[PDB]
Formats: structure tokens, C-alpha cells, sequence
């Protein structure tokens, strides 16, 4: 139960997040596959 | 079969043509665009030079031979000098851009060596003096010039690449985007990079986004022969040039 | 549940997934699966702890301010008698909070402040006193106090709140940033001139927070250090960054020592355990 | 008014008390957020991205030599380097898997080294790569290292090669610090054959060590660095 | 009776912490409200009410003569004036805006300003009316000044002029206080033809300048203003 | 939600919205489309904070 | 939830509510419209 | 139940320049366990295997055995260090800003109460250990090889206030949500030492004796 | 805000008082529980089992 | 209820559970019956 009307006294609530770690770890324009070639 | 090792890239009115390259990167996954309405705060209409300015610009280039340091550029203001994009960077009181960044550097199978290319968004640098002092306008905005790690300075940034320029250590930059330049297996290096900041749209003169990085982790080498010299080249080009309030020319 | 790892034999073919190039910049996710042969087995582990939230969400110490009550001098200003005291807000003077906001480029967060007093009579005292201890923040273009008792503290219009020593005060502040995000980094300056500034600071325009004791004198010294904690709510962060590897000298400046000590311990031999 | 009464720990200030709280600004309106590149959810997002290991932190290499690992020629059945696998103060303690794992106590799950050859296109070698689990001393010979587990590298067109290092321990956890109880092992590399150049040619050449986490990783119990010295 | 912890923050005073409270007056029954003319909700209602500003704040001006701009005959491609756009400590500091633009820090989107001739009915002039966006100097000629964002006012049957000044900044807040990193530019006012009176005349004539925010204004988060002394 | 401008391109009309008479007491509700070129945009505002309740209160 | 039942003591609630400037930037008998002759 | 684990003493006076600050009891590291007083070891030596969460309570209490003017509710600040964190070495260095330990500030006179999820590597905590930490002839045996759990800081976060205060803190704990396995026999002789099992060269048998078997 | 009132015993300290806690740690997944042998519920389980009586203890 | 979200933070709740004293008392192979032999 929220006790205040300004969102900013809000506890900190939140749901966790599926993972992306595609944006860091392979950010390529063209896809690269486990098992494929890197240097085709 | 066409080959994930050459690509070409056409953009405006030039092109670049590799057939030893790796799979280029688009940072953060995110491929370049134009300001949306929503995130939009400018009430004016935008400018958008289109392929006048969003073609490819080449920076002069620069020797790398043993005892190098490396050596880095700051965007936008490298290209401040350069085409129809340099004077348009003067008469705008804000913008928005995107970034194709190519580097080259060619060599035979006899050569060994190893460059490290990075873009790293608000690269703030620490001062040669240290303590209180800043580094001076005059020396984070050379142009087509980039700093040169190899010269000596003491009212530059601090040249010493294995802390970078700002006391991280160059084994954790690569957590930004970067490729690799192998002498023995690509020549080239492609980086794709969308506008990045805490705004909508920026002044292109009192501060840089994007700093380009360029140090060579492993020395050029060759099976035999003196110590080789092998130019570096770097090649810029604007994707989604956007550009907003019009002024007298800007003086710096 | 989420499998850490499924059954996986011997293999003889042409697929080589544990063959690759870091020239592309590409960190492929191979897996144990991908060498060896494995047998299937749970994670058991979401991964929530080690959420961004959690990271950041935590209080830490930002800044501690001493002020003190005693009998006002005439001969010199109250801020320097330490009757009231200005701390401009920055989370860069601690070192412990600051590295880990240094890790991110852009950082969005609603704050969540406690403020902790406690007093000390270093002197030849007959009794203790509680006192009250008053905080008020000054953006911008306020008025800064002059005096330990000027009008400024009225607080008509700026946010404050009164404590005693040995209680706490807690409060929250939504995200008050002119930007969508807070900048950890600014590569440029405040305007394009030779001379100026360089780096974080220029953007730093948060303003002050005053404390004063709002007491009057009592015969002896009372000296009262506040301690301003901080917490992020509501975390969001963009663009990760290298962690600084060397001492920080001062705030805002990412500026080091002219002959650093390299942050990597040594050995005798590449091959030594 | 309703009866209450006070439980221990009342008026107690606690740094992870997630609780709500008062509005200083009661009104004020948070400025919109734009789209931003790069946003960050997990830090084992980030875990997961290769940075280089300083293998040849030996004395007497100041400068970016840390981080090349030379090979030489006519060597064989020599060691090319060897290390304790720590993720607190070995050889991995600057590196992102390092200095994250140092704001945890506890670590699970497998690790990923991954090696780059930048030698000459025209040279050729094979490596052994192997990990050493827990309870074993050295190696100090090939005929010791190749009993654990290890990859054969072949160098060629493909300059990279991975080694996804399993979890093999018998304790769900081990701690980030260092402590006998829960020791990882050793990591180490041998020359498979030797390093061959062209004839009449005499060289050094150098690889690239790189760490990463593998998608299995787990940390727990947030602590405090020892990076920061004031 | 339950159980309560009591946290951080109890029995604090805080200026803007909105609660409840016992009423000292238990039944007390308010005097009725009788419609009273010029009620005000929110003071952007306020804030787009043109005033007077005293852009003829020189020294020696002393009286109502601040709030005259002179023009003169037979001038061309001069200056008219000129101030930097600031709505804390410039020009604008005592107008509405300035007034209400005091009592918070951040300020945001367009402002309006607006000038009055007040000269000889058969009279005659076209003056340019200029901002220059952040980043530039000056103007000093007119020749920059034109390259602005400008209009060009042809004094006849309507007296006045409105120039809506547009958002330009990169920044979506910029401060009321002055600071470098937000300054909103410069405004202008050049000849663009002359000032013409009925032959054989010689006059000063003069204009006055107002200002008002556009509906497009926003501000947020309040302080105190230095417009106390005591 | 309410927008700041609206895309509005150059004119040359006989419509004026930039020259009036303040001599009336009136001021028009004039915007920067009504000047200058301008391009759809969002305030992202509701001016809550502004509110007299909160000036006072 | 009110836990007084005199007004008084009600915290500070509220809506917020469209501006109306017309009150004091057009109170004006005849209409003016942007774009026409403020004097006819 | 909640039973006492630990008690230190930390106290309040202007720092000396010649020794460390720890000696001074300016500050003072409690390193984790339960085994530290009998009467609740011995409950948990009664299993093998223990599982549970925790509940802490920490009670502080000032005195000033000394030619005092006046007294002082002292404000205590209680910091968890795990292993790897850093150990404060000076009453006030950076160490105390707690950045990402967790710490719980609380007064004299007053309580801090927090609870702490089974941090254990393994399914459950162990009370004995027939092993050693690894395969070698001199290593440390038992129990004790697997307590890394870190250690617990207090500090009196006040500056020095004319007089010497002495600050006991005494910290409680609770177990919750407890589950055990492999029961086994209470010990009959006094313990000697924290994780080890020893006992006297020369024990006192715990029979109580009598005359002859059929007294009553 | 809510009316109240305290009543004695408030800020005591009660050894057996089972009540709800902040924690310390807000994040934290406890390491899963795998099956172990002998799992113990109640002392009364304990009880029943046959042990020695030293009856010759003279 | 439960006020906070982290669920060690929870008070010592539990049902009370048959006892299963076999565990300790008949841990034998072959089930052996009151009034039967013990030693076949
Ligand atoms: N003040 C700032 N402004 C900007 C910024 C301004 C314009 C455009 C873009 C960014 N970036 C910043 N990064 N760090 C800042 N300092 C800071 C922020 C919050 C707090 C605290 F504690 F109030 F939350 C204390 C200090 C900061
Ligand atoms: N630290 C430990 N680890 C292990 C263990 C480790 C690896 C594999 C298997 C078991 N077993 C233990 N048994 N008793 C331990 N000491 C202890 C436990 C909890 C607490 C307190 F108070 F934090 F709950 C204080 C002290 C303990």
C-alpha cells in the first residue's frame, strides 16, 4: 500500500527482467552462429 | 557465396570497398536514427542536409611504426574542418548525429601486430598537471589532428594508453564497442554508432560525444626486414545528420 | 526452472563452436556443453541480486558537515565560526558511492535522503543538550544564509526539515535533472572559449543544502556533525563503463597522480602459481 | 486511538530498509526520458563481455605488456604460462569479472578464457590449453596438464579459441576472496608442437588472453571493494 | 496490540511533508464563499500576462524612462538594443517572468516579446527584431544579427509587434539562475530602414518592450527568490 | 498527451498573427508556429508543480 | 483515509485543473482572433 | 530463540597518536559465528546439518566509570564485512561510508533488529568438519575451515566529548525457519575452544556417582 | 495521520517475541536445498530412540 | 501479513507436522512386527 501520492515516495518496487545481454556482447550487423565460421 | 570477410558501403555520394574485413558492429545493438516527436523538446522545424553532409570524410593519416602509443579523435570535432558538414556544425545552435567509423591499415602475411579500436562516449580526460587543473579548450578540440599518444605535452591530457586517458585500465575498454585489427587476418575495422546523450539534440562545439580510440596492443613486427611503417586511416562518415536553430557563423 | 546446463555426449563433427574470432568484437555465448561432455542440471538462481537496483539502491555516506552552537563573535563571518555550514550536493565527494555510479555513462534515479546528527562537547561542560538541527536546500538562485538567524532560514518556499541530535531526519527528492539522465561524464565545457572549466562539474548545478543548529548559545560549545546518507530509487542506467583503476584526486575531475602506481600485482614468472 | 506497541528496532536507521518516505518537492513533474542507447538491466549482463587479462604481470613489464603472452620458437612440451584461478587477487582481479566479483561474496558458475594469436599470417603452432580442478598441485609437466581438461588450439584462418572452464567443484559456492577451502584450481598453457615461422626468420609473437563469463553465472551477498584506498 | 517498527525520519519536521492533523477548532463552521471575480488556479495563468521591461536600464535613467526605448532619425543599420536573455539577473528580472521565474530553478520553452510604437502618427520605420541562439557572440553588426531567428516590423495602423522567441536549446531544462552551460543567447533590435518624421522635424521617438510567456512554459521545482532583504 | 507545436511550414499569407495592438489590454495566444517554422512536439508537462496549491501550501 | 471527521484536518487533496488565462490575458468584449486586425 | 552470540566493547575518547585505533577499542571486528558462547553451540552441536535464517538483535549500553560531567546517548553504527570487503583500520576512514555494506545505525538505550537469509555456500551449515581445508600434512582441522561467513564492525560514530565512554554492544540472534538433519548426542564436557572439539588432558567424568548400585 | 497510542511494553526487548524484520540483504537467493538424509522435525522424534543408562555409576 | 517483500524477512510461521520417528527407531530392511521375534 502506497501511503503517498507523489511517486517519488514510492518504496522500491519492481519486477525482475529477462536478461539482454545481446547488446553487449554481439553487436554485429550480421549474425554470427555457434559452430559457424567467424572469418567466412 | 558472399562472404562475411568483404563488404561494401555506400553512403551519400562515396563508397568503401573491403574484401578483408570482420562483421561490422553496431553499437549497443542499435542501428542509427532520426529524433522521434516524442522525444523532441526543439520547437523548430529541423534541418537535414541529407547525403551533403552524410558521406564518407577521410581524417589524414598517420604512421604507425614501433615505439607507437597510439592516438585519438574526438567527434563531432574531427570533421569540423571538413565539406559542407564542417560549416554547418558553425550555423547551427544544436544537432543530433550518427556515426560511421572505419579504420584502416594495411599489411602483408609477412607482418605481425595488433590494433585496438574503440568508441567511447564522453571520454572525459585527465590534465598531464593533474591535481585542479583542467584541460584547456584549445587541447580537446585539434580537428583533423587527433592526440597524438607518442608526443610529449604537459598542458595536454595524459598520454599513457594503459590507463587510457582517465585512470581506467584499457583491458575494461572493451565493455565499449571495439574491434580488433589483426594484421594477419583483416585490414579494416567498421563501427556503427547511434547518437548518444542525455538529450534529445546538442551543441556540436562545446562538447565532443564520441572518442575514437585507436592503440596498438601488439608492435608491428615483421619476420625480417627493418622496423616497417605502416599508415593508419581513418575514415568518418555522418549517418542521420539532423540539425536545428539557425545563427551568425559561431566563433571559436 | 532454468537449466544451467543439459546432458551432452562426445562429438565428432564439423561444427566447431569452440573455434572463433574476437577480432569481430563479438563474445559468442558457448557454453561448457560446447567442450566437454555435461550432464543436464538446474541454475537454481534468477539472478535477482545482482540487479541494477540492488547494485545502486543501497544508502552509502555522501557528505558529513560540522556545525557548532556557541556564543556568536562579531569579529568574524558565521559561516566561518561554523554557526551554520553549506554542503553543495555532489555524490562525488566519497569515494565508496562514486565508484559505482562512475561505472554507468548516464544514471536516472529519484533520491532518498536520511540525515543523522550527533553531538559532542570536547570542553569542560556541566550538562548535555539535544539539539535542533535544521536542514534547508538552496537551488539555484536562493538565497544563501548570511547569518546563523537571518531571514533566509524562514523556509517560505524551500524545502527543509528540522531534527533532533540522536533522531533522523528522511525524506525523497524526484529525479531533478535538466537532462533525461544524470551525466557521470562531460567530454566538453560549459561554452566555447579557451578558458573554462572542463568536465562533470560544469553541468553540476544542484545547488546547496544549509544546516544550522536552532538553538541558541548555552553557555558551552556544542559541536554537531550531520551525516547526509544517500539512496537511489527507481534505477535506470545506460551505457556501462570501465571502472577507474586509480585514486580519485578530486571531484569531478577524472584527474590522477603524474607517476600512478600500476593497479596489477606482479609476479616472478608468467608460469608462477 | 488504536493500541500499539514498539518492537526492537524501532528508530533504528538500516542501509537495505526499503521503505517509503516523504516528498520534499510535492508537486514537481520529472522530466520526460528519451530514448537512450546502451540501458542496463543486470550486471551479470555485462559479466558476460570479454576484457583482457594482464596473464604477464610479471616484474619488469610496465606498459601494455602485461597483457601479451609470448610464444617462441623451436619450444616444445615448454609451459607458455600458468596461473591460480582466482576472481579475487590472481590475475583476473582487474579485469570486468574481477572487479565486478569483488562487490560479491560469493561465485558460481563456469568461467570462459578465450585466447587471439597476433602472430604472422604464415606461422603456425598448436597450443594445449588446460584447467586443472581443485585438489591437484602444478602442473609443472604436459604429461600432469593434460589429464585435466583441455582444448588442443589449432592456429590458423579462425585466430580465436574458447575454453569454457566447467564448474567442477563439489561446494554449490566458492568466495570471491581467496580461501584454500574452496580453491579453483590452476589454468595453464603448453606448447602442443612448437611455434614454426618462415625460414631464417627469429621472432617473438604474442597472444591475446581474454575472460568472460559464461551464461551459468551466479553471484551473491553484495560487499564492499578493496580498490578504493581513500 | 500489532506489532509496530518504527523507521528512519520519526518525529521529523518537514516543510513540505503534507498529513493530517487534529482540528483545534472541532466543529467550527467556515463562512460561505461568495463568488468573487479573478480567481487563479496555477501561475502559468499568470505567467502569460505581458509586462513592461526596463530595457533603457542605463545609468542615469532614473524614473519611468527605463521603460522607453529611444529611436532616432536618420540612423540606419544601427543598433537599437541589445541584452543578453536571461530570466533571472538580466532585463527581465523585475518583470512577471522574472518575479515568478524566481521562485524556481528550472525553466523551459518559448517566451514572447513584444514591442509598442509610440511616435507621431505619420511617422514611419521597419526595425528587425533578432534572437541569437546559444553559442554565438554578439551581434555587434547587423549583418549577424540577420542570420538569427529574426522579424521584420513595419510600423503602421498595428502598433505592435510579437515576436515569439523559440526553443532552442539541446537542454530540456535550462536554469532561471544565470549559468554558462544554459545561457539561452542574446536579443536584438537593429534599424532596419531609419526613423522618418514630417519634414523639417527632429524627434526622439520611443517604443516600449513587453514580455510574456508563451503557453508552451513550463517551470519546476520551487525556491526562494533574492528579492528579500530582511 | 498535450503537444508544445505542431509542424508548421513556411506562409505567405494575408493573415498576421504576428503583428497586433497591445494597446487593447489583450495578449493573443500566440505560438512559435505562428513565427518561425516549427515541428511536432510533445510538452510532456502538466504544470502540476505550478499550481497555486503548491506555491502557497 | 480520513481519520478526522473535521474537514479542517483533511490533507492537502486535490485536482489539478485546466489553466484559464483568458481571465487575464483576453477579457476583452469583442473577440480578437490571431492572424486578424487587432484594430479594425 | 533468541540467545547472545557475542558482546564487544568499543569506546568513545579522543584518539591517541600511537597506537592503532582497534587497540584503543575505537572501533572493533566481531568475526562471525555461534560458537562463541556455550549455552546456544550447544543446542546447534546437536545436529549435523542446520539450515535456517537469521534474525539479529544489537543492544547497546554506555558507561562512564570516570569523573564525568555529564552523560551522553552515543550514537553506534554496526557495518557487515564479508570477505573481500575491506577492514576499517582508523575510527572514521572511507571505509565506514558503507557504500555497499550493509550497516544499520542505532543509539544507546536503543536496538537495531534485521534479519539475514541463510548465507551459506553449501544446502546447509555445518556444525563439524572431519576434514581439512586441503590435502596437506599442516592445515587447520574442523568446523573452522569453513567459517568464512566475514565479520560484523562497530564504531561510535561521535567524536571524542571530553570524557572516556565505554559502549558494550551485545548482539543477539535467532534462528527462523529451521530445518536440521542427522541428530546426534549433546556434548558432556566442557568445550575449550571456538570450532574445535578439544577437551581437558584429564576430564571430569559427567556421572555423578553413588555407593552401590542398589542405593536408591 | 493515524491516531495512536502506545502502551507499555513499547521498544521492549522480548527473547521470544516473533515478529517481522527488515532485511538486511534485499536481493539475496538462498542457496537451493538438496536433498539430505535424516531430516529431524520434532525432539520428541528424538526421544523414543533406545540409549545406555550408566546404572553401575558407582 | 506480510509487510516486506524479501521473504527471510518473514515471522516464524510453519504448521505443525506428523512425527516420524521410523526414521530413528525402525531403520531396518526387513520390517519387524510387535510380538513377532526379533531373531527368527
Ligand atoms: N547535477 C548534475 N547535472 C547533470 C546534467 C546536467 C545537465 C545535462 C545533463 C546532465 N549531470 C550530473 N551528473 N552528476 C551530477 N551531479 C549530481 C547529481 C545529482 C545529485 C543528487 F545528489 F542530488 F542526486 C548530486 C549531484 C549532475
Ligand atoms: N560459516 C559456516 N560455513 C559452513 C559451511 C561452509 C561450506 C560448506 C558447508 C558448510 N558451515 C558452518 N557451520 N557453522 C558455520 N559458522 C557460522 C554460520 C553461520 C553464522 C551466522 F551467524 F551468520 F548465521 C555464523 C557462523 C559455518
Amino acid at each position: 500500500i502506497n501511503y503517498y501520492k507523489d511517486a517519488a515516495s514510492s518504496s522500491s518496487a519492481g519486477q525482475s527482467f529477462s536478461m539482454d545481454p545481446s547488446k553487449f556482447t554481439e553487436p554485429v550487423k550480421d549474425i554470427m552462429l555457434k559452430g559457424a565460421p567467424a572469418l567466412n | 557465396g558472399y562472404s562475411d570477410r568483404v563488404e561494401q558501403i555506400t553512403l551519400g555520394n562515396s563508397t568503401i570497398t573491403t574484401q578483408e574485413a570482420a562483421n561490422s558492429i553496431v553499437a549497443y545493438g542499435e542501428w542509427p536514427s532520426f529524433l522521434s516527436d516524442v522525444d523532441a523538446s526543439d520547437v523548430n522545424k529541423t534541418t537535414k542536409p541529407d547525403t551533403s553532409a552524410c558521406r564518407f570524410y577521410t581524417l589524414d593519416s598517420k604512421m604507425w611504426t614501433q615505439g607507437s602509443k597510439g592516438w585519438c579523435w574526438k567527434l563531432p570535432d574531427a570533421l569540423k574542418d571538413m565539406g559542407i558538414f564542417g560549416q554547418n556544425m558553425f550555423f547551427h545552435s544544436q544537432g543530433r548525429t550518427g556515426y560511421t567509423i572505419h579504420v584502416q591499415c594495411n599489411a602483408t602475411k609477412f607482418h605481425s601486430g595488433c590494433l585496438l579500436v574503440v568508441v567511447i562516449p564522453e571520454h572525459q580526460l585527465a590534465s598531464a598537471e593533474g591535481g585542479n587543473v583542467s584541460v584547456l579548450y584549445d587541447k580537446t578540440h585539434p580537428g583533423e589532428k587527433g592526440i597524438d599518444l607518442s608526443e610529449a605535452d604537459s598542458t595536454g591530457p595524459m598520454k599513457d594508453p594503459l590507463y587510457m586517458m582517465d585512470g581506467t585500465l584499457i583491458g575494461n575498454s572493451l565493455i565499449f564497442p571495439h574491434q580488433f585489427i589483426n594484421l594477419r587476418t583483416n585490414n579494416t575495422a567498421t563501427i556503427v554508432v547511434p547518437y548518444i546523450n542525455s538529450v534529445p539534440m546538442d551543441s556540436m562545439t562545446r562538447h565532443n560525444n564520441l572518442s575514437l580510440m585507436v592503440i596498438p596492443i601488439v608492435d608491428i613486427t615483421a619476420t625480417s626486414g627493418t622496423t616497417p611503417s605502416i599508415p593508419v586511416t581513418i575514415t568518418i562518415a555522418p549517418m542521420f545528420l539532423e540539425l536545428s536553430g539557425i545563427r551568425s557563423k559561431a566563433v571559436i | 526452472q532454468t537449466l544451467a546446463s543439459i546432458k551432452s555426449d562426445s562429438k565428432h563433427t564439423q561444427k566447431v563452436p569452440s573455434l572463433t574470432a574476437n577480432e569481430t568484437g563479438a563474445t559468442l555465448p558457448t557454453t561448457p556443453s560446447d567442450s566437454v561432455e555435461t550432464r543436464t542440471t538446474l541454475m537454481h538462481y534468477t539472478g535477482s541480486e545482482t540487479t541494477l537496483e540492488n547494485f545502486l539502491g543501497r544508502a552509502a555516506c555522501v557528505h558529513v558537515v560540522e556545525i557548532v552552537n556557541k556564543r556568536p563573535t562579531d569579529t568574524e563571518e558565521h559561516r566561518m565560526q561554523l554557526l551554520f555550514n553549506n554542503w553543495k550536493i555532489n555524490l562525488s565527494s566519497l569515494v565508496q558511492l562514486r565508484r559505482k555510479l562512475e561505472m554507468f555513462t548516464y544514471v536516472r534515479f529519484d533520491s532518498e535522503y536520511t540525515i543523522i546528527a550527533t553531538s559532542s562537547q570536547p570542553n569542560e561542560a556541566k550538562f548535555s543538550s539535544n539539539l535542533t538541527i535544521q536542514a534547508m536546500f538552496i537551488p539555484p538562485g536562493a538565497p544563501n544564509p548570511k547569518k546563523w538567524d537571518d531571514y533566509t532560514w524562514q523556509s517560505a518556499t524551500n524545502p527543509s526539515v528540522f531534527f533532533n541530535v540522536g533522531k533522523s531526519a528522511r525524506f525523497s527528492v524526484p529525479y531533478l535533472g535538466i537532462a533525461s539522465a544524470y551525466n557521470c561524464f562531460y567530454d566538453g565545457y560549459s561554452h566555447d572559449n579557451s578558458t573554462t572549466p572542463y568536465g562533470i562539474n560544469v553541468l553540476n548545478h544542484m545547488g546547496s543544502m544549509a544546516f544550522r543548529v536552532v538553538n541558541e548559545h548555552d553557555n558551552h560549545t556544542t559541536h554537531v556533525k550531520v551525516r547526509v546518507y544517500h539512496r537511489a530509487k527507481h534505477i535506470r542506467a545506460w551505457v556501462p563503463r570501465a571502472p577507474r583503476a586509480l585514486e580519485y584526486l578530486h571531484i569531478g575531475r577524472t584527474n590522477y597522480k603524474q607517476s600512478p602506481q600500476n593497479p596489477i600485482k606482479t609476479r616472478k614468472t608468467i608460469s608462477t602459481y | 486511538g488504536l493500541p500499539t506497541v514498539l518492537t526492537p528496532g524501532s528508530e533504528q536507521f538500516l542501509t537495505t530498509d526499503d521503505r517509503q518516505s516523504p516528498s520534499a518537492m510535492p508537486n514537481y513533474e520529472p522530466t520526460p526520458l528519451i530514448h537512450i542507447p546502451g540501458e542496463v538491466k543486470n550486471l551479470l549482463e555485462i559479466a558476460q563481455v570479454d576484457t583482457l587479462i594482464p596473464l604477464n604481470n610479471t616484474t619488469n613489464t610496465t606498459g601494455l605488456g602485461m597483457y601479451r603472452i609470448p610464444l617462441v620458437q623451436n619450444m616444445q612440451g615448454e609451459q607458455v604460462f600458468g596461473f591460480r584461478l582466482y576472481l579475487g587477487d590472481g590475475v583476473l582481479k582487474t579485469t570486468l569479472l574481477g572487479e565486478l566479483c569483488q562487490y560479491f561474496t560469493h561465485w558460481a558458475g563456469s568461467l570462459r578464457l578465450s585466447f587471439m594469436y597476433t602472430g604472422p599470417a604464415l606461422s603456425s603452432a598448436k597450443l594445449l590449453i588446460a584447467y586443472t580442478p581443485p585438489g591437484a598441485q602444478g602442473p609443472t609437466k604436459r604429461k600432469e596438464a593434460m589429464l585435466g581438461t583441455h582444448v588442443v588450439w589449432d592456429i590458423g584462418l579462425q585466430s580465436t579459441v574458447v575454453l569454457n572452464i566447467p564448474w567442477t567443484s563439489g561446494v554449490q559456492y566458492r568466495y570471491t576472496d581467496p580461501d584454500t577451502y574452496t580453491s579453483a584450481g590452476f589454468v595453464s598453457c603448453w606448447y602442443q608442437t612448437s611455434l614454426v615461422l618462415p625460414p631464417q626468420t627469429q621472432q617473438t609473437v604474442y597472444m591475446l588472453g581474454f575472460i568472460s563469463a559464461c551464461p551459468d553465472f551466479k553471484l551473491r551477498l553484495m560487499k564492499d571493494t578493496q580498490s578504493i584506498h581513500q
